């Protein structure tokens, strides 16, 4: 029965990501004054599930210099980790109580990332060559800025376990104890994210889609899926992380109605921010980041530091 | 040269690092806290040659504590016997988990 | 004038500032120390019977003994 | 009293333990049957082999490996 | 306005109301009625283990309430 | 007859699968690029048909070959088209691509382009309007309803 | 039925270690490289260390990254070698592999591997815990011990990381 | 004796000999050195772990972040190489002759 | 290992996708698709040609405050101890050591050149 | 080299106190304020002796007070207090402050009649 709890963990990601294509294709239309998919039957919903078999028609090709082995094998490394993120993922009860999971969070989301650059690299094609390496460059900046942030923000009432963290969100939301180190947390996460031109340069129209600018029609799907899952991972991993709900004992379902409904009104709040902004720039990107939120975040850290410390707010750290 | 302005000084600030028997975060034992405090006690106003000659059974108690490799030799050796014997197929021992 | 030439790092030192002074001055300090002294994960030992020692009661429920009681008391 | 009863059990996969070895390794020669492999007398502590030897698989990892990744 | 997209964030919704819900519909399901014990440390861990000691069955979530007093 | 009925309808899910999303890419070479800017436009959505622009010779579907194929133009036209798999389109749009047009008694100007690629769909006009680009990609779906490839295949 | 899983992940991270260190192109080795950081966090993991081996496995992949990023950098060919590319590489990578077959042989089926030491060959759930109270998870402590405890050590750990960071811009500045 | 110390002390003897011969890339050379680094930090875990050794268990992060730090020394070095020339290999050493 | 089962699963749900990608759907005609694109011109040489870099301070930068982000992760345990006011002034010292390091290499424009 | 002398299975027969760890992990302070006065004695001799197969006739000692105390709480009130042990144990872990009012009913249960 523990491997039917596995199956209903990874068949609820693909209709997740199937409709949830739908509703970026459907919101940014009414965004953008436009109207979205309405001729294909109800609303849209058979043609996104279309959609997938669609491309999974597409009989893909390997290009020349393209060693096979790095090729087939990054973008599974992709869709396999986008997955494994959702292990520890306090859905009322998690699938597995970890002792932490946080840093977990950090190693699997770098593991994206280096699988995007396996990808953009064996594609071997010099444009997802560029792509990668841009790839690299907001990596450089957006994996310490949030390691640290993650640190202030757990520093105050965390000890590293989610049950025990939706314990601390009970009285009061943590958006409001640390209202501006949120603010920068939910800027680097949509960075890394990858999604959001706000901070996002690997899809560009300067390239064209810096990560598989000429993969395959066939693993396709495997990246998109990937990157839908990154979207809906950070999104729900912020919902649990600042804000949350008041469960009700002896009862989940109302703790998933709370924060799902939370859940997907940031997740349209993140598509909203995607759909108005221009892309962004490399060296405006290091100069952005470092000069502007680190030292910032350092003095958030500082003081947090300081703050159970001269409150007696210490956390029972067991 | 060997300097212990460590120890003149006044100040421990390195040897707290150093052994087992010192006091740990919360007051919790080692492994082999007793076995140290056995060598210890036999080994303190000692000049390490005499040290090599007298406290040398107390010394080897203290490997094998650390290192228990007597012990899984004993160990493997009973079950390479146990496993040469189950396959033969005399006196198959079931008292384990059963009479 | 000294303010917005880039005027978030003047806002990180101030606050970094009044980070380091803040621990100075308050009075939950020794509360953190006693808080955080008095309360052991592991375990209180007993002892030999006595010299007849004046202090370290006998019964749990005896109140000779240092226990914590500030903690209801606010 | 979950110190008296870990005595328990300990003193009991001991007793179990001897027994058996003393049964099953009685015919090779050499082998003191019940000999500490320390020189001194003091409680050594078990090695998760004297209480979990030859119990065949399932219940070693219930005992060792339960904690670490199950749960 | 927004009145031709609510079904596609509805049907969305419902694709993310589901798995937490399966999830503590199993574990209440996965031990009897009982919540799944978790266990964080290592004293609650041997808690555990001589509640499925103590069981008979080696299941721990019968739990044998004040029958065996006597 | 089970074997052909199940082949029937599993052709007819493919076929629809097919005629389903459509995303062509942009190529694009002069005024009728605008026109494609304008079926861009939200008076005349694309996205009502799933139909995205894609700007990788990787992923679409078909193509749309608007503007005026030129000799410079035209081997680089191929090394896109043939690097994009096997389901394959061709839009001609627009009176210089149907046929050379308005440039069509002139050096370095391909009379017509199928000298270069096959062309599934003719649009003319000069420019097309969105209605008859739009007109156009409808047939095309329709061709793609009229497939029957898998009941050639169990019938061969 | 398996019991040696932890000797087994050990196996599985000396290959893919050892494919690491005969000297593919540094794509590969970082391929292998990362595999074995992985599967050594799975053994540290399953050890019984609960932080240390998730957070080194991260460290140690940042480094990755930016050694990844050198190598697109500077060291290209015209093609770059695989493991079965080239004579050497491939004699490297089966003799290494044919030494771990080999100690898993002498392991498995015989008694005593003794190149160094006499290894005990048998299973590794001797030695360890014998069930002791923690509660509070040892290597938590472990750690927590060295902002209490550790005054001179991180002074002058800090003291090393700030040369550091000015050694690196002195050298890169020094043109 | 536990086989895991056997193993990874296989692990860094043959790290260690990738790491002394090195056909031309200095960048193999460097990343193998990491490599070396990881196995001899998970061995000493792994007896700091045996051992209950929990007072001083600074020793891993210690140990890492100081040899990581060397990493990105001999990486610096390394830019400072291929800035004065194109090709890094065994060749373009032979200067400053023994 | 529960997180192994459920890897293995990912791991025989990636390689459905794959052999759904490859086998099934239809053929795989050859000869031209294999050629690698950028625009419409074929280049010189091909990739894996020696590309320069901007960044070389930025790069060692998040290494070094990678380790430093690696030394300050226990600060939650550490806040539990009764030596309250020497884990503050050591973990004061980091950060500031730390924000010292990057204002440092700030001010005398280590970050002012191709980012 | 030395021997060891590990006693059987004669005096270690003492019956188990088999309630499970739920209930009993609930009933811990009054368990502490009845009992646990003489087990201190075994405590002592276990922190003093660290030798096992030495203290155990204190074993007896602190299972038969245990046992004792668990049957003095059965042969009276609370009965409730199966309602007050089995609120405490669907709570996930041991949470004590989930069940709050049972507690509340137990306590003035025992202080009222004993
Ligand atoms: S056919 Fe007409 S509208 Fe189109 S490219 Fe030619 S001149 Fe322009």
């Amino acid at each position: 029965m523990f491997m039917i709890n596995v199956l209903t963990l990874i068949i609820p990601i693909l209709l997740a990501v199937a409709f949830l294509t739908l509703v970026e294709r459907k919101v940014l239309g009414y965004m953008q004054f436009r109207k979205g998919p309405n001729v294909v039957g109800p609303y849209g919903l058979l043609q996104p599930i279309a959609d997938a078999i669609k491309l999974f028609i597409k009989e893909p090709l390997r290009p020349a210099t393209s060693s096979i082995s790095m090729f087939i094998l990054a973008p599974i490394l992709a869709l396999t980790l986008a997955l494994t993120m959702w292990i520890p993922l306090p859905m009322p009860y998690p699938l597995i109580n970890m002792n932490l999971g946080v840093l977990f969070m950090l190693a699997m989301s770098s593991l994206a990332v280096y699988s995007i650059l396996w990808s953009g690299w064996a594609s071997n094609s010099k444009y997802a060559l560029i792509g990668a390496l841009r790839a690299v460059a907001q990596t450089i900046s957006y994996e310490v800025t949030l390691a640290i942030i993650l640190l202030s923000v757990l520093l105050m009432n965390g000890s590293f376990t989610l049950s025990t963290l939706i314990i601390t969100q009970e009285q009061v939301w943590l958006i409001f104890p640390a209202w501006p180190l949120a603010m920068m947390w939910f800027i680097s996460t949509l960075a890394e994210t990858n999604r959001a031109p706000f901070d996002l340069t690997e899809g560009e129209s300067e390239l064209v889609s810096g990560f598989n600018v000429e993969y395959a029609a066939g693993p396709f799907a495997l990246f998109f899926m990937a990157e839908y899952a990154n979207i809906i991972m950070m999104n729900i991993f912020t919902t649990t992380l600042f804000l949350g709900a008041f469960h009700n004992p002896y009862m989940p379902e109302l703790y998933t109605i709370n924060f799902t409904i939370k859940s997907l009104l940031l997740s349209i709040t993140f598509l909203w921010i995607r759909a108005s902004y221009p892309r962004f720039r490399y060296d405006q990107l290091m100069h952005l980041l470092w000069k502007n939120f680190l030292p910032l975040t350092l003095a958030l850290c500082m003081w947090h530091v300081s703050l159970p410390i001269l409150l007696s707010s210490i956390p029972p750290q067991t | 040269p060997f300097f212990d302005v460590q120890k003149k000084l006044g100040v421990d600030l390195d040897h707290w690092m150093t052994i087992q028997s010192a006091e740990q975060p919360h007051r919790i034992p080692a492994r082999c806290h007793a076995f140290e405090k056995e060598w210890i006690e036999c080994a303190h106003g000692i000049g390490s040659i005499r040290a090599e000659k007298e406290c040398k059974i107390e010394f080897e108690d203290f490997r094998e504590c650390l290192l228990r490799q007597k012990t899984m030799k004993r160990l493997n050796a009973i079950k390479r016997q146990r496993d040469k014997l189950i396959k033969e197929g005399k006196y198959t021992p079931p008292p384990h988990h059963s009479g | 004038n000294v303010w917005a030439k880039e005027p978030v790092l003047v806002a990180s030192f101030a606050i970094a500032g009044l980070a380091v002074i803040l621990p100075t001055l308050s009075p939950y300090t020794k509360y953190s120390l006693m808080i955080n002294r008095a309360t052991p994960y592991n375990y209180p030992v007993p002892l030999r019977d006595d010299g007849n020692m004046p202090d370290v009661p006998s019964h749990p429920q005896d109140p000779q003994g240092p226990s914590l009681e500030w903690l209801k008391r606010l | 009293l979950l110190q008296a009863e870990k005595d328990r059990r300990v003193l009991q996969m001991l007793r179990e333990n001897l027994e058996e070895e003393a049964t099953i390794m009685k015919d090779v020669p050499g082998w003191k049957v019940g000999e500490s492999v320390f020189h001194t007398t003091r409680w050594v502590t078990p090695m998760m082999g004297e209480l979990y030897g030859l119990r065949t698989g399932e219940e070693i990892l219930s005992s060792t490996y339960g904690f670490i990744w199950y749960t | 306005m927004w009145f031709e997209v609510l079904p596609g964030i509805a049907v969305m919704g419902v694709c993310l109301f589901i798995p937490g819900m399966a999830t503590a519909r199993i574990h209440r399901f996965s031990n009897g009625g009982r919540e799944k014990r978790v266990a964080h440390y290592s004293y609650q861990w041997y808690l555990m283990e001589r509640d499925r000691r103590v069981s008979g069955v080696n299941r721990y979530y019968v739990s044998k309430g004040l029958e065996n007093i006597d | 007859s089970r074997g052909e009925y199940v082949v029937a309808k599993l052709d007819d899910l493919i076929n629809w699968a097919r005629r389903s999303s459509l995303w062509p890419m942009t190529f694009g070479l002069a005024c009728c690029a605008v026109e494609m800017m304008h079926m861009a436009a939200p008076r005349y959505d694309m996205d009502r048909f799933g139909v995205v622009f894609r700007a990788s010779p990787r992923q679409s579907d078909v193509m749309i070959v608007a503007g005026t194929l030129t000799n410079k133009m035209a081997p680089a036209l191929r090394k896109v088209y043939d690097q994009m798999p096997e389901p394959r389109y061709v839009v001609s749009m627009g009176s210089c691509a149907n046929g050379g047009g308005y440039y069509h008694y002139s050096y370095s100007v391909v009379r017509g382009c199928d000298r270069i690629v096959p062309v599934d769909i003719y649009v003319p006009g000069c420019p097309p309007t969105a209605e008859a680009l739009l007109y156009g990609i409808l047939q095309l779906q329709k061709k793609i309803k009229r497939e029957k490839r898998l009941r050639i295949w169990y019938r061969r | 039925m398996m019991t040696y899983i932890v000797f087994i992940l050990s196996i599985i991270f000396v290959m893919g270690f050892v494919g690491f260190s005969s000297k593919p192109s540094p794509i590969y080795g970082g391929l292998g490289l990362i595999v074995s950081g992985g599967v050594g966090c799975g053994i540290v993991l399953n050890f019984g260390g609960s932080f240390l081996g998730l957070m080194v496995f991260l460290i140690y992949l940042g480094g990755m990254m930016v050694v990844f990023g050198y190598t697109t950098a500077m060291a290209t060919e015209q093609y770059p070698e695989v493991w079965v590319s080239n004579k050497v590489v491939l004699g490297t990578f089966i003799t290494g592999l044919l030494m771990e077959f080999l100690m898993v042989y002498y392991v498995l089926k015989d008694k005593e591997v003794e190149i160094v030491f006499k290894f005990n060959g048998m299973g590794d759930w001797v030695i360890y815990d014998t069930g002791d109270s923690g509660f509070f998870s040892e290597e938590a402590m472990g750690i927590a011990a060295l902002y209490s405890y550790g005054t001179w050590l991180v002074i002058v750990t800090g003291w090393s990381l700030l040369i550091g960071v000015v050694v690196i811009m002195e050298i890169t500045r020094g043109n | 004796m536990s086989l895991v110390y056997m193993n990874i002390m296989m692990a860094f003897t043959v790290s260690l000999t990738g790491l002394l011969m090195y056909r031309s890339h200095l960048m193999s050379s460097l990343l193998c050195l990491e490599g070396m680094m990881l196995s001899l930090f998970i061995l000493a875990t792994l007896m700091i772990l045996n051992s209950h050794f929990t007072l001083a268990s600074m020793m891993p992060i210690i140990l890492l972040v100081f040899a990581a730090c060397e990493a990105a020394l001999g990486l610096s070095l390394l830019v400072m190489v291929s800035n004065t020339y194109g090709t890094d290999y065994v060749q373009n050493l032979n200067l400053l002759q023994c | 290992m529960n997180l192994m089962i459920t890897l293995l699963t990912n791991f025989t749900l990636a390689t459905l996708l794959v052999t759904i990608a490859f086998w099934l759907p239809q053929l795989n005609v050859y000869s031209e698709k294999t050629s690698p694109y950028e625009c419409g011109f074929d280049p010189m040489g091909s990739a894996r040609l020696p590309f320069s870099m901007k960044f070389f301070l930025v790069a060692i930068t998040f290494l070094l405050f990678d380790l430093e982000i690696a030394l300050l992760l226990p600060l939650p345990w550490a806040s539990q101890t009764t030596n309250l006011n020497t884990m503050l002034t050591m973990a004061l010292l980091l950060i500031f050591l730390l924000a010292v390091s990057l204002a440092y290499e700030w001010t005398q424009k280590g970050l002012e050149w191709t980012e | 080299p030395g021997i060891v002398e590990l006693p059987s299975l004669e005096d270690l027969k003492v019956q188990e106190v088999k309630v499970s760890s739920s209930v009993l992990k609930a009933a811990a302070h009054h368990y502490g304020a009845q009992c646990d006065k003489p087990n201190k004695e075994f405590m002592l001799c276990r922190w003093e002796e660290k030798d096992p197969r030495r203290c155990l006739e204190e074993g007896k000692l602190v299972n038969q007070c245990a046992l004792e105390f668990f049957r003095q709480i059965k042969r009276h009130c609370a009965e409730p207090f199966t309602e007050y042990w089995t609120c405490i144990d669907y709570s996930g872990l041991q949470l004590f402050r989930r069940c709050r009012k049972e507690q509340a009913q137990f306590d003035k249960c025992v202080l009222d009649k004993l």
